[PDB]
RNA sequence: CGAUGGUAGGAUAGUGGCCUACCAUGGUUUCAACGGGUAACGGGGAAUAAGGGUUCGAUUCCGGAGAGGGAGCCUGAGAAACG
RNA sequence: AGCCGCGGUAAUUCCAGCUCCAAUAGCGUAUAUUAAAGUUGUUGCAGUUAAAAAGCUCGUAGUUGAACUUUGGGCCCGGUUGGCCGGUCGGAUUUCCAACGGGGCCUUUCCUUCUGGCUAACCUUGAGUCCUUGUGGCUCUUGGCGAACCAGGACUUUUACUUUGAAAAAAUUAGAGUGUUCAAAGCAGGCGUAUUGCUCGAAUAUAUUAGCAUGGAAUAAUAGAAUAGGACGUUUGGUUCUAUUUUGUUGGUUUCUAGGACCAUCGUAAUGAUUAAUAGGGACGGUCGGGGGCAUAACUACUGCGAAAGCAUUUGCCAAGGACGUUUUCAUUAAUCUAACCAUAAACUAUGCCGACUAGGGAUCGGGUGGUGUUUUUUUAAUGACCCACUCGGCACCUUACGAGAAAUCAAAGU
């Protein structure tokens, strides 16, 4: 039964954009759906969205550009090093200079090259291209 | 870059080729090195040098 | 894309669709292209001013593509009252 | 998905979005608490009061208009029954097919949908154990089928 | 789901089915299983002596068929017996016996529908003298 | 975990282990017994700290310092 | 015929069921105990290698064991020693 | 002549002559192992017809498990980078900009404190100090303090993970310097007057499990007040236990005093219980079915029921069950239920099975809500049948195919 909400409200997504669309319905929300969607609004993958709220877990309407490729998840979430993001890096990514792998740290959830700069790692938890 | 092994390591394995002179002068940087080729070393040894210098009438007289 | 120096240098740019977005490429042999004609205040057309839309492969083949006439024309002032967008 | 089963149905009730009480309700908190031990002292679970409450009159959700539960509210008047509600019902079930059983044997069917209902017991069980609202020697059996509710 | 576990606390099954059912692999059962030992007729080694009972001839019967010469020995380390094989002197001129031989194996593998049949085994020196010394002719049978 | 002797007692302890080709980790766990001074009180269930002194039995070399309850 | 713990002695360079007296009934286990195989001395390391890995380590350094097979002791700061 | 094979004369392979090819000190043959091998599959394989899903449901251990509880706003310092600027007998930057990371305070809001020294610092009775003259600070004196450091504390849920540190012998491995005549090596060497000399080296990296020190608070667990023996009080009554001190000193007594805990009731805080999963269970109301037990064909497909094997005459009993309906209720998810036969049905097989999402089409079977539509008639309102449209659940069927496949084919055998 219903195990993981993340994987599957990025599997709600990619499925309605193969075919297309520009927009999908995501339900139930959850506070780490928001935060891997506010970092791909701030590179440009995807559009903006809204929050429904009917008090139990709401619902979310996305808006999709024309711009993403896939979007996914990792599902055991391994401990990544520090050492080693980039041999998931040069695994999951199609080319050396454009793409991103998310993280949670333990400075919040973040890309793979704001978590260079700022020295820290994590688990990790998806992909984006 | 700004990286304390690629600026120690690599400036001087840049040195030594230029120290031989297989790299060429203006080309000193380390992108340049992975087109380098089989030959601009062949054309450094002493059998190749002497006859280009001009003390054997061919190659097999070096 | 673009060197060091700053130059393109790509063959050349390719065209996107205008309903989807995605890419037109050289076997996509379904990919319409349509103009149409301004008009002139007494009433008649210029005969070499346009306004182009261009439809790509598979929004045609599912049969989607009308109704991205009329969402595409309709914000271009060209009709008014035949799209909706509450469905 | 219906354990035990191979249903899919879904059908329950869907609460209202509003968390106060209606405009039409001309009432008190204290003039509604108290049918609730009205009818408790005629000896009703929760499930019947609050069924007899809407359709006569009118609350909507007890939950609501006075600021706990049933439950809560009887627990608090000490007329609270002592085993849960539902799985009373469980052991009340039990013993009907085990009376049938005494006058039949020919049912090999009916014997397996006994092992069936037992089983959903000792789900039951283990959980009120663990949450330390049964005595943590609480156990069911046969002897004690007809011992502690019969 | 792909009929595996995924989960993160999950590595003591996923190490104790693949050590079951590596038993399938066919050269890995018998390495630990060790049948070299007990089944070979060398034992695990590259080459073995042995002493030439007698000459035999042996023939390959479908589509094929010549005249292939062979020789019948007894290992001096274990006591049992093989047939080898002798390369090419296919005149049939030389027959020798009572003899101390080297055996080797074939690099093994082959196709018996022409019926080259179940022989393991070839000569490689024999007296103290190898062969093609002899076929070409370098050094001649040692004795007095 | 058990307290059936005369002033000894038993302790559970648990912990994980990591498997490098599988990138995952394995439950393990190991008894430990040790010493019980009279002063404490403790039933099965609770949680002790321990420290450790020179061998007093065939098998023993800690002793309950603290507790806290379940 | 000490297996797990308690109390007191004996013995040792010294702690300890190491051994002896009286008492308690314990301790290990599907998170694989106990038993069987090993043509098994352990590690630093070695061959192959996109990444992950598979297969070796009797053998120049450090640690243990042995002196035809078992047991016993003398001299000494130190040996159950095998020139 | 490894394996496809070439022989039945003269062969575009055996046996020899000639001429060519490959490596040059042959890697020629044999036996082990590694790559090739996605033919051991964590990365990363195989579901129908090719090897391969157990007869069927309940259920151990093991693995895996919905959402929610501090976000936002404002001010300010100080990093190096893209830079303007070059100003020049590449380095200053007067000096400003963009980003990128870091402090700091304030917003109803973070160490939780205590006693001592103790050092700087604000200040207290108050001037020294020297500058426009000062309770000015600086600092002198008494006195309030925060403020840096030692020492006693004083109490406080517990892990997993990750960041940086100390400590993981040399040899070997990656590697810096260095004309062994080059090289593999070695750790040497270089320079002057060579005339009693000075002089640079012998680096650096490689937590790679467990333990130790430390930074952070995402992710995933865990504890706390519901019969309040709950928390705060300088509400008040208590019961104890220590004597550090002073009655120089000593020992012999108890008076306070501080100093430990426990003992009633008297006061203030807004006193204290997360939602109700298009998860699951439990009631509740009208129905449906060749479901089962006791007693007493046709309808059978177009489709009905059951965990499976299976299940057909009416009548009545006994209990069970799916779906629908609902502004009821609780806060859930894995030890392996005549007989016996001989296979004499291509004897269709890599389907925790639960969950989300992805195109059409009409027939039928249950339950419900609608409607100026019909008609038995009570009447063209309605009971009543029909009829129409929607709706949640069922076994099937026909289309296409973006997709998938070795193909046949498939709304899952797709993502």
């Amino acid at each position: 039964t219903r195990s993981s909400v993340l994987a599957d409200a990025l599997n709600a997504i990619n499925n309605a954009e193969k075919t297309g669309k520009r927009q999908v319905l995501i339900r139930p929300s959850s506070k780490v759906i928001i935060k891997f969607l506010q970092v791909m609004q701030k590179h440009g993958y995807i559009g903006e969205f809204e929050y429904i709220d009917d008090h139990r877990s709401g619902k979310i309407v996305v808006q999709l550009n024309g711009r993403l490729n896939k979007c996914g998840v990792i599902s055991p979430r391994f401990n990544v090093k520090i050492g080693d993001i980039e041999k998931w890096t040069a695994n999951l990514l199609p080319a050396r200079q454009f793409g991103y792998v998310i993280l949670t740290t333990s400075a919040g959830i973040m890309d793979h090259e704001e978590a260079r700069r700022k020295h820290v790692s994590g688990k990790i938890l998806g992909f984006v291209y | 870059e700004k990286d304390p092994k690629r600026l120690f390591e690599g400036n001087a394995l840049i040195r030594r080729l230029v120290r031989v002179g297989v790299l060429s002068e203006d080309k000193k940087k380390l992108d340049y090195v992975l087109a380098l080729k089989v030959e601009d070393f062949l054309e450094r040894r002493l059998q190749t040098q002497v006859y280009k210098l001009g003390l054997a009438k061919s190659v097999h007289h070096a | 894309m673009e060197n060091d120096k700053g130059q393109l240098v790509e063959l050349y740019v390719p065209r996107k669709c205008s309903a989807t977005n995605r890419i037109i490429k050289a076997d996509d042999h379904a990919s319409v292209q349509i103009n149409v004609a301004k008009v002139d205040e007494e009433g008649r057309a210029i005969p070499g001013e346009y306004v182009t839309y261009a439809l790509s492969g598979y929004v045609r083949s599912r049969g989607e593509s009308d109704d991205s006439l009329n969402r595409l024309a309709q914000n271009d002032g060209l009709l008014k009252n035949v799209w909706s967008y509450s469905r | 998905g219906r354990m035990h089963s191979a249903g899919k149905g879904i059908s329950s009730s869907a609460i209202p979005y509003s968390r106060n009480a209606p405009a039409w309700f001309k009432l008190s908190s204290e003039s509604v608490i108290e049918q609730i031990v009205k009818y408790a002292r005629k000896g009703l679970t929760p499930s019947q009061i609050g069924v007899l409450l809407r359709d006569a009159h009118g609350v909507t959700q007890a939950r609501v208009i006075t600021g706990n539960k049933i439950m809560r509210i009887l627990k608090s008047n000490g007329l609270a029954p002592e085993i849960p509600e539902d799985l009373y019902y469980l052991i009340k079930k039990a013993v009907s097919v085990r009376k049938h059983l005494e006058r039949n044997r020919k049912d090999k069917d009916a014997k397996f949908r006994l092992i069936l209902i037992e089983s959903r017991i000792h789900r039951l069980a283990r959980y009120y154990r663990t949450v330390a609202v049964l005595p943590p020697n609480w156990k069911y059996e046969s002897a004690t089928a007809s011992a502690l509710v019969n | 789901g792909k009929g595996k576990p995924r989960g993160l606390n999950s590595a003591r099954k996923l190490r104790v089915h693949r050590r079951n059912n590596r038993w399938a692999e066919n050269n890995y059962k018998k390495r630990l299983l060790g049948t070299a030992f007990k089944s070979s007729p060398f034992g695990g080694s590259s080459h073995a002596k042995g002493i030439v009972l007698e000459k035999l001839g042996i023939e390959s019967k479908q589509p094929n068929s010549a005249i292939r010469k062979c020789v019948r020995v007894q290992l001096i380390k274990n006591g049992k017996k093989v047939t080898a094989f002798v390369p090419n002197d296919g005149c049939l001129n030389f027959v020798d016996e009572n003899d101390e031989v080297l055996l080797a194996g074939f690099g093994r593998k082959g196709k018996a529908k022409g019926d080259i049949p179940g022989v393991r085994f070839k000569v490689v020196k024999v007296s103290g003298v190898s062969l093609l010394a002899l076929w070409k002719e370098k050094k001649e049978k040692p004795r007095s | 975990v058990s307290t059936k002797m005369h002033r000894t007692i038993v302790i559970r302890r648990a912990y994980l282990h990591y498997i490098p080709k599988y990138n995952r980790y394995e439950k393990r766990h190991k008894n430990v017994p040790v010493h019980v001074s009279p002063a404490f009180r403790v039933q099965v269930g609770d949680i002790v700290t321990v420290g450790q002194c020179r061998p007093i039995s065939k098998t023993v070399r800690f002793n309950v310092v603290k507790v806290s309850a379940a």
